[PDB]
């Protein structure tokens, strides 16, 4: 039956598109983001295990088969997912749809459906297959609708303005159509009857008509621009406000570029909606009016003008696609050249050391040759389109004049009628040209709209959790992990089953090495992720029930890689909390040892902060972050080592801060050196996903365990 | 469905994208 | 005398542009590239020490004075160069010209000339002054030239295509003139006298005339496109070929982006040097011909057309500048929005932890507001221009008809001549419109041409030296450094004049740590940078007077960081040397021990590297580089061992290989650890640019010097 | 000639953009 293949919206989603296409091949449509998150795509790529996982949960009875050299037997159920290494650069996934008569058909997500033979295809793909089959517990359902239906919801409140564009738009042409008739009047009332005074009057009349038309054009355009600005701003702002309320896995899956490009995508939809909702409503009416009027003027040459438009439309449609393919090829080759230029400039040290300037010059010349060949090939395509448009545009005018003259000789129409007709043909040709030219806009706009709406429909962070807020006013209690297990993604679970206990208001240290998720536990306690197995108990109550906002406002966390935002210290230090007095700020600065590098600043009141400023030092950034954490005044704080800038002297001030806080608060320090943890009440050592033992320095040393070996390694 | 079975380790090592 | 200000080409070029503006103020116009050289501008910015040193070198008596707050003393000569902290992020350099009635004039290279009052200027600028005076060594001269004259030399050999284009374009306009008279012929004879047999023949004749016109347009367009591609390719290849041969200081000074952008700038001037010259050659003459045709057709109506063109030119030249002023502001504000948005996506961990998403949402909204305000402000001026042009067009169109009707009724012309003139107005209006519209293209293209050509006029790296290669063709000999002091530019010297000797065919190691040199001395030996005081002596001859090509082809170099180029190992190994047999390559792979890595690869040597050897490990890359060094079979070898991935597994292999050279070739090793240098014959330690001691390991240990402490710290 | 004399190192600190 019908073949289906879903394109790429981003560049890392090769694996997800194949599964979506296979689902749609069996009547299952799902938003690409909702399958993307389920299969757990990472930044680097997609592991086949994730595909099998999402398949067996979705309903498909998948199997991971080591595809042999011979895969021609008619035994397994087609279609199936295959993995390839495209031109030996990076891995990629395609799907095999039909196998018969020494022909393979693959629905490449990159391109359309493409056909290969035995040898050329068999050379490229290195085994591997994923069998999919819609067995039991499968249902054909579609969770995705039309995104534009949602987006018109932004247009609806701004209704009154639209009609003001529409109401003016009629009164525009209603004058313009009159303005065309002047050429007829002159050749009827003035040339033959030499009515001088009437000529003077009609001149001023048509002049004031034209100035009225221009004024109305101005009034229309101002409203169009204002409406476009309003729609565009609303779309961007709604999207950006929604993005912030998602769990962290969304942000870890994608990069920063694929979140920013959504803003240009939204800007595209402004033009799409404005152009469509204006043209479809006004230009078709103008075309109808023009057609009726010219049918009144003359029937036959109306059919001439109709065939002119038909040929123009056919010419545009036949050339729409090859231009797009040529443009895509040019855009690929240009980047493939830019890569070589950048590499050569970077490695000119080696190039000059070995004296191989000709070797790079010839290769760059060959690649420039390819770029120029592609550019000229596409330029010839524009040349052909322009010539084929010009033939119609000119021959149509010539035959229009010829038919008009022939009808004049027969005695059916007058010369003034001919000239008015020829002048008014603009009002029936141009609107149709605009209607035809707008088809690519809708074609790209629907894809852009789907791409942006997939993110919007995705579940927000708040909605997932279940809340019980009024029962627990106070965070205070013992921290415990009960049989908690965790994995970042399809990756092997970094954190295993652990059992840990933390009493009230005690100093706790966490020591780990070689990246065993030492900071992972801090984020899990911050409830950025959810443990699928196990739970976190505070005051004998599981974290999942406590309100998320109170937690996030009453947990203190300092990033191992501190981040500061551009602006002024006064507001940047109190990020998150408004209505803050200077007294507690300065006391926090005193206790966090922050005031002593404020005098050297230009103005204490307004110290303008720059991103990646040369003045700023990482020690000062971490001190600022610690100041914010103490300003949050919680009972639960998490901190990481300075690792630089005289850690020994900062140790004294940190110990003054924690000891001088004078409350029964809980603090968790994560570090890789044992020097400061000697006085810690309780220390936890983490190795390869397991807490080896719980205790303090004295008995860990007496235990004759591995901690003894690390301590001797230190000294 | 008679092809040679593939272990999960290769599935993890199969980094497509 | 008028005030002239030089505009900045690059972002980090504020220091040199001001000096160039001063030079032109004193009538010494010289290329900005040669200023940027002697000023020693780096990627970060410009040191005032460089400005003063350069000014003294030219002849300007320069005095650096801290500008006092009170600056109303007319005791020093003007103008003067001073810094301004326009924003906390970026310092800047500007020129103050004169003070009149407590109003200062400042030529900002970024934005033309701006005037300030005492209240707002003193606030922005920080105390700085550089008094520049012609000290009887200055001379009024001119070194700069007309660059487009040079670039036309590429167009001159393409005489055939240009002449064919000119002839075809002339025939195009001639056919247009012939075909325009259809209305006059129709309304004079054909309609009045009713000659159907004549009507059909005339219609067919004008149809074939128009078809020939379109074919000529197609033929002209193909040649124009081909000529444009040819000139573009020639310019880009010549530019790249010249750039590849410069001393490294140019590449250390600038970024890679500032070298790449010139490629786009080349296609920026292809369109000027083709279209502008074609329009000047063709449309001016064609407009002249149309002028005589209309003049003999009618005089007063020609005067009407002239006033229409005059009004059009006035409006365009009035609105040319403010639209650019709005466009540049929009670009700046859009970039400011994008940077502050990327800063928001990156710091997700903080923004979600502190519960401050409202704070960032409000700021982003107030910034998008500014973006839309700027865009709307530009839109108003654009629509003003659009409506004002339409008013002129329409009023001219109606007035032409009015005047023609007056003329025909009074009995000066006939009916047909009026419509013939309306048809023929295209060939006199469109060329002149193209002439007026072309001005901004030339205005920006001249700056682009200067920016591209200032690089080209610079002297390449080959001819700086003077060599006597015929006398000595052999690298072999003793290396000597005597009183050699080299500096990167105008910063603190990295080396100081030293006495060093390297014997023939002997094993020498150079150890450098704690930020000391270990590569600067190597590149100095490589003749990358010209030593300023002292010389480097080989076999009783200074290296400076030997063919540079042989020296670089007889010294093998391994950098601290390695670079691998996109391709295959087979061609990557023999980079810069063809006519190479596989036998010696396999031998080198024996001594380089790269063979252990080739078996597991799918192809032995035809294996394509994905992207600069991304799949490889750095230790493997270093081994591959070693092989490249060995393939040269150079007299002198320079190695830098891997930091930590040697693992004492390839270290023994490297020792075996260097022992198995089995020839008296000079060997240099640089490392940051003393483990293996025990076998080395002589070892030299460079401390803060000083060779304090020189000798072998045993004597240095016996000396109980700093090397002894370093050895004990190592072991 | 009016103003405070600047040392060479302070001139070296004088940086532009
Ligand atoms: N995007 C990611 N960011 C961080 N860790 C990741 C990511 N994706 C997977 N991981 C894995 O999560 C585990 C824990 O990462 P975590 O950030 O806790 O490191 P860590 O224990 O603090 O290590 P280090 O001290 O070396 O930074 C690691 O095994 C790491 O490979
Ligand atoms: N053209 C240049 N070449 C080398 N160093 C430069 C140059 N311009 C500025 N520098 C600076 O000079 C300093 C010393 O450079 P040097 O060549 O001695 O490096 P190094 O101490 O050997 O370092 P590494 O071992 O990492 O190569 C560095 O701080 C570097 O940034
Ligand atoms: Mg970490
Ligand atoms: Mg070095």
């Amino acid at each position: 039956k019908k073949y289906v293949c879903v394109r790429q919206y981003d560049l890392t989603d090769c694996g997800a598109a194949c599964l979506s296409s296979i689902a749609q091949y069996y009547g299952l449509k799902m938003s690409l983001a909702k399958i993307r998150e389920m299969t757990g795509t990472d930044t680097q790529g997609t592991n086949a295990y994730g595909l099998i996982h999402a398949a067996k949960q979705l309903g498909f009875s998948a199997k991971g088969v080591k595809a042999s050299k011979e895969d021609l037997l008619k035994d397994f159920r087609l279609p199936a997912i295959a993995n390839v290494i495209v031109d030996n650069r990076l891995a990629h996934f395609v799907v095999i749809y039909s196998i018969k008569n020494r022909i393979i058909t693959v629905a490449d997500p990159g391109k359309g459906i493409v056909r290969y033979s035995m040898d050329d295809f068999c050379s490229i793909w290195t085994g591997g297959l994923v069998l999919l089959e819609p067995g039991e517990a499968f249902q054909k359902g579609d969770y995705t609708q039309n995104m534009m239906v949602k987006f018109a919801g932004f247009l609806k409140p701004l209704k009154k303005t639209v009609l003001c564009i529409f109401l003016a738009s009629l009164l525009y042409t209603a004058l313009g159509i009159a303005g065309s008739f002047y050429i007829k009047f002159l050749f009827d009332d003035l040339i033959k009857f030499e009515k001088l005074n009437d000529l003077h009057i009609i001149s001023a009349g048509f002049a004031v008509i034209f100035l009225l038309q221009i004024f109305l054009n101005y009034y229309r355009s101002i409203l169009v621009t204002k409406l476009g600005m309003s729609i565009d701003k609303s779309i961007m702002m709604e999207y950006y406000s929604h993005v912030l309320k998602l769990p962290m896995n969304f942000f870890n899956s994608r990069k920063v570029g694929e979140i920013i490009s959504r803003f240009m995508d939204a800007s595209k939809i402004r033009q799409a909606i404005s152009g469509a909702t204006l043209t479809i409503m006004i230009d078709t009416i103008m075309a109808v009016i023009g057609g009726i009027l010219l049918y009144i003027q003359n029937s036959s040459l109306f059919f001439i003008s109709f065939i002119i438009i038909l040929l123009y439309g056919i010419i545009v449609t036949v050339f729409n696609k090859p231009i797009q393919n040529a443009n895509r090829q040019i855009m690929e080759d240009n980047a493939k050249l830019t890569s070589a230029l950048v590499e050569s400039v970077k490695g000119i040290e080696t190039i000059k050391s070995f004296g191989a300037e000709e070797q790079t010059e010839k290769s760059t010349r060959d690649k420039i040759e390819t770029v120029m060949k592609s550019s000229f090939k596409e330029g010839m395509l524009y040349i052909n389109l322009s010539s084929l448009t010009g033939i119609v545009a000119g021959l149509g005018g010539i035959v229009i004049l010829w038919a008009g003259a022939y009808n004049v000789i027969k005695g059916n129409m007058s010369g003034g009628q001919l000239l008015a007709f020829n002048a008014l043909l603009a009002y029936f040709l141009t609107p149709v040209k605009n209607l035809i030219d707008l088809q690519p806009l809708i074609q790209t706009a629907v894809v852009a709209s789907n791409r942006l709406g997939e993110i919007l429909e995705l579940a927000t962070e708040k909605e997932l959790r279940e809340d019980s807020d009024d029962f627990v006013i106070s965070l205070k209690g013992d921290i415990e992990f009960r049989n908690v297990d965790f994995r970042y993604g399809l990756r092997k679970p970094v954190l295993k089953n652990i059992n840990l206990t933390i009493p009230k208001g005690k100093t706790v240290a966490i020591v780990g090495e070689s990246g065993s998720g030492k900071t992972t536990l801090a984020k899990l306690l911050m409830n950025f992720y959810s443990p699928e197995k196990g739970d976190i108990l505070i005051n004998g109550h599981s974290i999942k029930n406590i309100s998320l906002e109170l937690i996030r406002k009453k947990i203190a966390f300092v990033s191992q890689d501190v981040f500061i935002f551009s602006g002024t210290v006064k507001e940047n230090l109190c990020l998150g909390n408004e209505n803050v007095d200077m007294d507690e700020i300065i006391k926090a600065a005193k206790m966090a040892n922050a005031h002593d590098f404020i005098e050297k600043l230009p103005l204490k009141y307004d110290t303008f902060l720059n991103e990646s400023g040369a003045n700023l030092s990482e020690g000062q950034k971490q001190r600022l972050a610690i100041a914010r954490a103490l300003l949050k005044k919680p009972d639960i704080l998490i901190l990481d080592e300075a690792t630089s800038n005289l850690d020994s002297i900062t140790e004294n001030h940190i110990k003054d801060a924690i000891y001088g806080l004078e409350d029964d608060v809980t603090v968790i320090i994560i570090a890789h050196r044992l020097s400061t943890i000697v006085n810690c009440d309780k220390i936890y050592l983490l190795k390869d996903g397991e807490i080896v033992e719980s205790g303090s320095h004295t008995e860990l040393i007496a235990l004759k365990g591995c901690y003894f070996k690390m301590w001797k390694q230190t000294e | 469905n008679i092809g040679r079975e593939l272990t999960d380790e290769e599935l993890m090592e199969m980094t497509g994208g």
